[PDB]
RNA sequence: ACCAUGAUAAGGAUUAUAAAUUGAAAGUGUUAAUAUCAUAAUCAAUGUAUGUGUAGAAGA
């Protein structure tokens, strides 16, 4: 495939999985975005032929309601879906386990790098936890080994959609017999947070991180910032700045044009 | 030997040099004992040819002259990529 | 004269930081087979010695990193076109890490290394003390 | 084949005495003799006298012979011949005939040879007879 | 000797062991094949399967 | 690309073609052979002057015979728990956010020494606090009538508390010290929550 | 020596940067491990240096095949950490090379470069006959001739 | 921060001076007509600020 | 594989098995086997390494059925017999720690049987006669790095371990290329090379001692100058220690007259047999690059622009002094040429330490220039022509002495622990590393000494990463299989 | 916090021993000696005044208050605006069991009690015998103050 | 983390990085360029003599 | 010489089912801003100091 200024794989993201795509393989007439031709048993079964339901037709209906009301059931089968069988294509195959191990991520958030309402309830989610871990479900606190384990923090997204409880243990021979059990935990996180922080943007995603001392920090906001404005092309800058505001005059000039 | 002199001499005594030289024979499975040969420069003269390119071309050469002298010897040249010529100036 | 970065930080380690470049050649390879001969030939040890306990200090195999635990610590991704600044970022980022602060490298008392002698004693130096 | 530098170094910017790099013009790359230097032209021919100071210098002292003029009557059967000059024919083999494939024009006489043309007034050996060992005697070597 | 350093030798990243062929960047970038390219190597044919046809 | 120029076949560069064939002649050699040859519970202790030598303890009481005593004995309220005997020092390490306390108390409930005071604050405050308790110790002891012994080293109950960064220091600080203090229980005292009293507001909402 | 005038210093990374071209040249690791060998030590983070630098140019030349991305990351932090363990080892034997190449000018009474500290003989910088008339770093005059760090009988 | 305020205000000045261009002083509707709204929205502080350096209507 | 543990140190007896190093180190370098005894029980089990060192035999010791082989020489042995040195590159193979090995080829024991009948020459008179052909001495040649130097060391050896007196010049540069040069202070028209006299004297006396000090000069002054407290000098070691023991600079006018009398004194001895080697021959033979002072520094002059010398002005070039001219050289030709002297033996060798030169050249940039302390003598050299003694040319090792050679250099190096050890999987086996060495130096000696350690440098054997890669596969497979 | 009190007790204990000094130059009756101390004694306050105010919040600063006001106050200097702070200072200084005792498996042996007689720290909360964590954390100088309270459960 | 650059000790220049590690003799580069541009305020005295007046010319 | 040149950045679809070859590549196709002198009557030009540049080379 050609990629211009875009991905290869989210160019082909966008010609296989997108409303132009799906209309032109119904066959539509649009041109700024085009499907896959000819892709023979590789094209998704939403859109083989005989199979789904006709997306040409279902333009025809103003509402996702009226789609339900008036729309005709799909065809159980079809011969891609019978090649989809035979290759065991039907159910895309079980990636590798997530739930039971720590993120490896790059970097460690920093605590001036996360929106105030997120840092308040993170540092509310870190006193609960802290406070009750030891009243946790008796069939996984007869297997901690609470002697071991030490939470650092907890950082958590902007809006908290997600926690990260950042954890380690005194020895670090005690990860492997602490992280399955410790990830056993996180719905009975989620509980603790829905019974005792009532501020909270929204109950989250908890996800453990082990970081034994080892993983490095971010830079202050402010900190990087300044570097960038120091280090930054003034020259690129100012021009790329510049044609930002002549395209906003002229997208105002077109507003007021338009009686 | 090389343009009328010893290889340990025209390549200044380099191990990682005459042994690009000495892989033709290696690849193909063969004794370099078994073989003598002279190796002759018709490119730009130079006091030394002492460098990695130079020892690129006597080890093609080597290997295009083992191909030619026992065919056979093409399958584990070709696959050892002997016989491909780079673009580079 | 005019004040630089490029100081040499001689409190530190037997090699001044940012060590200045230092060339070695056949004639001083030369001169030392003599100076190892005639030492040799002399029976002085002591600088062999000397010479064995900074290999065994220095020369140890270095703790392979824990994940997360990277090699520049610095992004490194900022200084986009700015070379000059990427330049004297990294002079002085290799001058603060100096040989006495590389954590990663065993060294010191506390440190086992089967691999070479400790004791000058057990050397071929000695070798009528090992026969029973 | 040399191993020694016979191009000037290129002139493209300032560069500085580093791990990889020297200043152009120190007292190390021809000897010290850099110090008399502007255009890359007069430089490198300069470096090319240098260099062929050194090859003149280093083939004469190669040479330990020398060229006394004998009459054409005083002369061994080899050189009893008609030797074109230098560069007029194909480089002459001393004698194919006896199995002697060598340059005649390189060949040297060992001057304890031609004392009975060199020196004819001295009636006394100069220089003793060289000595000359028996290659058909059990030796050290032949031996074993 | 070899057949000795056989049992010795080593095959994960460890100590004066590791794996700096670009197998973690890269991967898998060496072929090894396991059939004799039919005009140069050769293998004597299975007696299960020489015993099959001739019966 | 910077190298479109050079041939694939020179991008990883084969080699040793000529092993292969040496490789699959000894595998099939190796079948034939494997074909042909087809047609952990810890040491033994058995002296009891042996064990006694080997581990610092007597297993033999050895003691005096109160033998004849009533048919039938009283348990432990606490049967399963760990045999603390006497001479065990319980130290306690509380670690916080900002701060770290340790104490050390006698096998009574008798407290040794006051309590002084991230990672770092606690590897100080503990190894402080165990320089300082090894004097207290001697003078304790042998006022009580215990005579150290050259290189009797104490026998030391750990107990931790809090999920903080200094226990980890904490714990260093006391396993440097190894040569001198001997820990035998390393455990926590994290409590469990309960109704409990009222909680600042910051904490809730 | 005769490489005796004021020089620039350079960071490990830019210097381990060119690989093939000096910091791992053949012919200089060749006579580092003769220095080592005549020395009597073993050239063991030499023979890492050596095996590590063999492998990578061995692909050098091959791109690496675009990532299709996984969330755990587990494969990119392994390969950073054997990226850095290969740099790591590579510092070691940079900083030997020039702790063993001092020692020995300082065993053979060969003068170092200005501002080139030897241990036994010049803890502070030394300098000889530089174009700065004073002492780079520590503002004194140099004396003529030159310090004498060795003794004068050869 | 002096070269952040710099890059921060030289861009208006030089576009004022040297860019500024020439002057002479139903559902289905209703929801093209809601994305519209919902574009202008979500952009409408720097349309703002763009009609505001226009009109020369800002406090330095 | 972990038979580390279970293996125990053999007992030390030597230098060479002192030279041993911790099991960590050659742990697979040199793979240990297992051998399994039936005593005071069936099963056993003895840990030992495949390889040991080759043995340390004294030259009486070694025999006929050891040519083509390795032994070494203990460090006492070593500095008990050469003070002086190893001339040439012979000690490049011998640091600190590792064995001092020597390889016992054909000439090897040719030469060392020859010493055994120098030991009593008298009797054997007529069969010394017979293997010079009644030269006064053998001088031994070849090509570059061919092991002239390495032999002429193991004659000293065989001869100073069989105690006679041995004159041994090791890098007759020393006397020839030397630093500077002096006329001599009692031999008119004839110069010296004051260092390596003195340090020649003081090496010869600590050799040796014992014939010197038992030894009686005949015809010596005895009137010597000597300082307060300094016993004269009585027998030929006490003449040798007043000769290279002084102060300087009454060293150098003392060196001089202690080098002519014990010149002369050993030419007059007619009973002990006297060995005499040099390193390069060649260079006492034709001439040293010292020249001929000026005669203006000698005439004197009163103030420079009334004589109009140039010498301060323009370099000349006065001729060469002929190495016959030196004192030393003037005391071995004396002994050499004038016969009724059946009992000094000139076992020589020569040198092409030369630097290179073919046709052109250009300057050789200092940091890489292996040939920076070779000699500045491009003139040929034909033994035959270039002196009396018996010459006997030697070749590269045969395929015999290279395979002997290399195992011992690769396998006591790792073994001592100075090679791959722990990374021995990353180089190839000895199969390929002698047939690559072999084609790589053409058996050269030196070539062969380069190129083991060049092997560090090999990016083109592939042998090792495809024997990992069958060998997991393997594995896996098996694993496959099991689960 | 990185912050030291090394140059303020530095600066304290200088007037302290000044203050001291006086005394022992009045009784040895060298008028000329006191002058020259009470001189220093002036110089040295006007220096030591910002110390004190940026460190008036700290410990340290809590214990020296009273023996600094008695040099003050031998000094005769009743105006000065330190001797107003320090009055300041020292004058805003001046100025639940268990219905039965059971003890915990954590305390098992024998639980350490600090005996009731021992008053906890000054800002510290007196919780109920049954909602402690443990007898510890009832420990008078780890009793939990409000302030740690409010950062940390236990 | 590295604590031997951090801080600036003020004998030595901005450019000349300190090797020293000690802490309470230092002052933060933030601080240290504050005092830079508190103290490079003044200007270089305008030659009068050396160069003469327009009209003059 | 007052013509309607033209540069500048921006849009895109097509192609490996081979393990051969010294080499497994090139065809193909878009919006704005900016710019446009020539059918005419001439004329010798303590306390202390950091630059851009130039030359070589979050797919909200
Ligand atoms: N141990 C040992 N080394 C040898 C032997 N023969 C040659 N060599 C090696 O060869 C190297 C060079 O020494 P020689 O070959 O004797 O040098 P040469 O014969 O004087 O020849 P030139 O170098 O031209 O003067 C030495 O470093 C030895 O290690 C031998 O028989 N035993
Ligand atoms: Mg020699």
């Amino acid at each position: 495939i050609n990629s211009g200024d875009q991905s290869p794989y989210r160019y082909v993201e966008e010609r296989l999985y997108s409303k132009p795509s799906r209309l032109d393989r119904e066959g539509v007439k649009v041109n700024k975005t085009y499907a896959l031709q000819g892709l023979g048993d590789l094209e998704p079964l939403r859109y083989g032929a005989n199979f789904g339901i006709s997306e040409k037709d279902a333009l025809k209906y103003e509402t996702v309601a009226e789609k339900a009301k008036y729309m005709e059931p799909p065809i159980p089968y079809s011969s891609l879906a019978a090649r989809k069988l035979a290759a065991g294509a039907l159910w895309p195959a079980a990636p590798d386990p997530e739930g039971m191990i720590s993120k490896e991520v790059r970097l460690l958030r920093h605590e001036s790098s996360m929106s105030p309402s997120a840092r308040a309830f993170s540092e509310r989610v870190a006193y609960h936890l802290r406070r009750s871990l030891k009243a946790c479900p008796g069939h996984i606190a007869e297997h901690i080994d609470f002697t071991q384990l030490i939470i650092q923090e907890v950082l958590g997204s902007r809006r908290s959609k997600e926690i990260y409880i950042v954890w380690f243990t005194v020895d670090p021979g005690a990860r492997f017999e602490l992280e399955p059990r410790l990830h056993q935990l996180n719905h009975w996180v989620q509980q603790l947070i829905i019974k005792r922080v009532k501020r909270r943007p929204h109950i989250p995603r908890v996800t453990w991180i082990y970081d034994g001392g080892r993983l490095e920090r971010e830079l202050p906001r402010d900190v990087k910032q300044e570097l960038q404005s120091f280090v930054a092309d003034a020259a690129t800058t100012l021009e790329s700045r510049v044609k930002y505001l002549k395209e906003l005059d002229t997208m105002n000039q077109r507003m007021k044009d338009i009686p | 030997t090389v343009m009328g002199k010893p290889l340990s001499l025209v390549l200044d005594n380099k191990a990682w040099l005459m042994e690009m030289v000495l892989m033709p024979f290696d690849e193909a499975n063969l004794d370099y004992r078994d073989f003598d040969v002279h190796i002759v420069s018709e490119g730009h003269a130079m006091p030394s040819i002492a460098n990695e390119i130079a020892a690129f071309a006597l080890r093609m050469a080597v290997a295009n002259a083992l191909v030619k002298l026992i065919p056979l010897t093409r399958i584990p040249l070709k696959k050892s990529g002997l016989l491909s010529v780079d673009r580079r100036r | 004269s005019k004040p630089s970065d490029n100081v040499a930080w001689y409190d530190k380690g037997p090699v001044e930081w940012l060590p200045r470049p230092v060339r070695l050649t056949y004639d001083h390879l030369d001169q030392l087979q003599q100076w190892m001969m005639r030492a040799t030939l002399d029976g002085r040890t002591e600088e062999f010695n000397r010479i064995r306990d900074l290999h065994r200090e220095w020369s140890q195999h270095p703790l392979m990193p824990v994940l997360g635990d990277v090699e520049p610590k610095f992004p490194l991704n900022l200084f986009k076109q700015n070379h000059r600044a990427k330049k004297r970022f990294l002079v002085r980022w290799h001058k603060a890490n100096t040989p006495a602060n590389w954590l990663w490298m065993p060294r010191g008392p506390t440190v086992v290394t089967p691999l070479h002698r400790t004791n000058p004693t057990q050397y071929p130096e000695n070798w009528k003390q090992m026969v029973q | 084949v040399s191993t020694g530098e016979f191009d000037h170094p290129p002139f493209q910017f300032r560069q500085r005495h580093t791990f990889n790099t020297t200043p152009l013009h120190d007292a190390n790359r021809f000897g010290g003799r850099t110090a008399y230097l502007k255009d890359p032209r007069t430089v490198q021919f300069n470096v090319d006298v240098w260099c062929a100071q050194q090859t003149l210098r280093k083939r004469w002292k190669q040479r330990d012979w020398e060229v006394i003029e004998i009459p054409f009557r005083l002369v061994p059967r080899e050189q009893q011949r008609v030797i074109p000059e230098l560069y007029t024919d194909i480089p002459q083999m001393t004698d194919p005939a006896r199995n002697d494939f060598s340059n005649i024009r390189n060949k040297v006489y060992d001057r304890e040879e031609l004392q009975g043309v060199l020196f004819p007034a001295a009636g006394t050996m100069l220089y003793p007879p060289l000595q000359r060992v028996d290659k058909q005697a059990m030796t050290l070597d032949k031996y074993l | 000797e070899e057949r000795i350093r056989e049992l010795m030798m080593p095959l994960e990243v460890g100590e004066n062991s590791f794996a700096a062929n670009g197998q973690a960047t890269h991967g898998n970038l060496f072929y090894f094949r396991e059939y004799p390219m039919y005009p140069g190597e050769y293998v004597p044919a299975e007696h299960n399967t020489l015993s099959s046809l001739r019966d | 690309d910077k190298y479109r120029r050079v041939p694939m076949l020179l991008k990883p560069q084969q080699g040793g073609q000529q092993y292969f064939n040496h490789f699959l002649i000894r595998s099939t050699n190796d079948r034939l052979t494997q074909q042909d040859v087809d047609n952990v519970p810890p040491p033994r202790v058995l002296g009891g002057d042996y064990f006694k030598t080997r581990f610092g303890y007597s297993l033999v009481k050895n003691s005096e015979m109160t033998q004849g005593p009533v048919d039938y004995s009283q348990l432990d309220m606490w049967g399963e728990m760990p045999r603390y005997t006497s001479d065990m020092v319980f130290l306690y390490l509380v670690s916080r956010r900002r701060n770290t306390y340790a104490v050390a108390y006698t096998y009574e409930g008798k407290r040794i020494l006051n309590t002084y005071t991230s990672t770092d604050n606690g590897h100080q405050v503990t190894s402080m606090y165990l320089n300082d308790l090894l004097p207290k110790l001697r003078e304790m002891r042998a006022s009580e009538g215990r005579p150290m012994g050259r290189g009797e080293k104490v026998e030391l109950v750990v107990r931790v508390m809090g999920f903080y960064n200094g226990r980890q220091g904490a714990v260093r600080a006391v396993q440097d010290r190894a040569n001198e203090f001997h820990v035998r229980y390393f455990e926590d005292i994290t409590p469990f929550p309960l109704n409990g009293p009222k909680m600042p507001r910051g904490v809730f909402k | 020596n005769t490489f005796l005038t004021s020089s620039v210093a350079t960071p490990p990374i830019s210097v381990i940067r060119t690989g093939p071209k000096w910091w791992a040249d053949p012919e200089r690791m060749v006579r580092q491990k003769l220095m080592y060998f005549t020395l009597g030590v073993d050239q063991l983070p030499l023979r890492r240096t050596a095996v590590i630098q063999r492998d990578l140019q061995r692909f050098h030349m091959c791109k690496p095949p675009p990532r299709v991305g996984d969330s755990t990351g587990y494969k990119r932090s392994r390969a950073a950490q054997l990226n850095t363990w290969y740099r790591r080892i590579q510092y070691q034997e940079y900083h030997m090379q020039h702790l063993f190449t001092r020692h020995v000018w300082g065993l053979l009474r060969v003068y170092p470069g200005n501002t080139t500290k030897i241990q036994g003989k010049a803890d502070d910088g030394y300098v000889g006959y530089d174009s700065v008339p004073f002492h780079r770093y520590n503002r004194a005059p140099l004396p003529f001739p030159a310090r004498e760090l060795y003794e004068r009988r050869k | 921060l002096i070269r952040q305020c710099l890059r921060d205000i030289v861009p208006v000045i030089e576009y004022r001076n040297r860019e500024e261009p020439a002057r002479l002083p139903k559902r289905s509707q209703a929801k093209l007509r809601f994305r519209i709204r919902q574009r202008l929205l979500k952009f409408q502080r720097q349309l703002a600020v763009a009609n505001a350096i226009a009109s020369r209507s800002v406090l330095y | 594989k972990s038979l580390a543990a279970m293996y125990m140190r053999p007992p030390v007896t030597c230098y060479t098995d002192a030279c041993e190093a911790p099991v960590a180190m050659w742990d697979g370098a040199i793979p240990l086997k297992e051998t399994r005894k039936l005593k005071n029980g069936v099963p056993v089990r003895t840990v030992s390494r495949t390889y040991s060192h080759p043995p340390q035999l004294t030259p009486t010791q070694l025999s006929f059925n050891d040519i083509n082989s390795m032994y070494c020489v203990g460090n006492d042995e070593l500095i008990q017999f050469f003070p002086e040195g190893l001339g040439g590159r012979v000690f490049q193979t011998m640091p600190p720690g590792h064995p001092r090995g020597f390889l016992y080829r054909k000439e090897t024991h040719l030469l060392n049987l020859f010493v055994d009948k120098v030991q009593h020459w008298h009797t054997k008179r007529s069969v010394l006669s017979s293997l010079t052909n009644g030269r006064t001495g053998f001088i031994v040649d070849g090509p570059t790095g061919c092991g002239k130097s390495a032999l002429m060391c193991q004659v000293v050896h065989f001869a100073r371990s069989r105690n006679i007196v041995t004159l041994y010049v090791p890098d007759a540069k020393v006397w020839t290329h030397g630093e500077w040069c002096w006329p001599s202070t009692i031999l008119p028209g004839f110069f010296d090379a004051p260092d390596a006299a003195r340090s020649f004297l003081k090496y010869f006396a600590v050799a040796n001692r014992a014939t010197l000090t038992s030894w009686k000069l005949r015809c010596t002054p005895k009137d010597l100058p000597t300082e307060q407290g300094e016993r004269q000098p009585q027998n030929l070691y006490e003449l040798c220690e007043w000769g290279h023991r002084a102060v300087a600079p009454a060293s150098i006018d003392r060196q001089s007259v202690c080098v002519k009398f014990l010149m002369d004194e050993l030419s007059e001895e007619k009973k002990l047999p006297v060995v005499i080697v040099v390193d390069g021959w060649n260079l006492f033979s034709h001439e040293t690059h010292f020249r001929y002072p000026h005669p203006d520094f000698l005439r004197g002059l009163a103030s420079f622009n009334e004589s109009s010398t140039d010498i301060d002005l323009y370099p000349q070039e006065l001729p060469r002094i002929p190495a016959s001219r030196l004192s030393f050289v003037r005391g071995l030709n004396k002994m050499i040429l004038s016969g009724d002297d059946p009992n000094k033996f000139f076992i020589t060798c020569t040198t092409r330490d030369f630097k290179p030169f073919d046709g052109i050249s250009g300057f050789p940039n200092v940091e890489t220039d292996r040939f920076a302390n070779s000699l500045d003598e491009y003139a040929p050299y034909d033994p035959e022509k270039d002196s009396h003694f018996h010459p006997i040319q030697i070749g590269n090792f045969d395929e015999y002495e290279y395979r002997s050679f290399l195992r011992f250099l690769i396998n006591s190096g790792e073994l001592a622990g100075l090679g791959w050890g722990p990374l021995w999987h990353a180089s190839s086996d000895f199969e390929r590393k002698l047939y690559k060495i072999g084609f790589l130096s053409g058996r050269n000696p030196q070539g062969v000494v380069d190129h083991y350690h060049q092997e560090l440098v090999w990016r083109y054997d592939y042998q090792r990463t495809r024997q990992k890669q069958y060998l997991l596969k393997r594995r896996m497979e098996g694993m496959s299989r099991g689960a | 916090s990185l912050h030291n009190p090394g140059p303020f007790l530095d600066g304290a204990l200088q007037l302290i021993k000044l203050h001291l000094a006086h005394k022992n130059a009045a009784a040895d009756k060298n008028t000329k000696a006191c002058s020259d101390i009470e001189g220093e004694f002036l110089r040295e306050l006007e220096a030591f005044r910002p110390c004190f105010t940026m460190s008036s919040s700290l410990k340290v600063a809590k214990l020296y208050t009273k023996k600094l006001h008695g040099a003050l106050s031998y000094f005769q200097l009743y105006d000065d605006p330190l001797m107003r702070q320090l009055d300041m200072i020292i004058g805003k200084q001046t100025m639940l069991d268990e219905r039965e005792e059971t003890v915990l498996p954590s305390e098992l042996p024998n639980p350490p009690k600090p005996d009731p007689s021992t008053p906890l720290r000054e800002r510290a909360l007196k919780v109920p015998a049954q909602h402690r964590g443990h007898w510890v954390l009832r420990d008078p100088d780890i009793a939990i103050t409000r302030e740690e309270r409010r950062t940390d459960p236990w | 983390g590295v604590l031997e650059g951090a801080m600036h000790k003020p004998g030595e220049s901005g450019l000349q990085a300190g090797s020293s590690t000690t802490i309470a003799g230092k002052e933060t580069w933030s601080q240290f360029s504050t005092k830079m541009r508190y103290g490079r305020r003044r200007i270089r005295v305008i030659d009068v003599a050396a160069k003469m007046s327009y009209e003059y010319q």
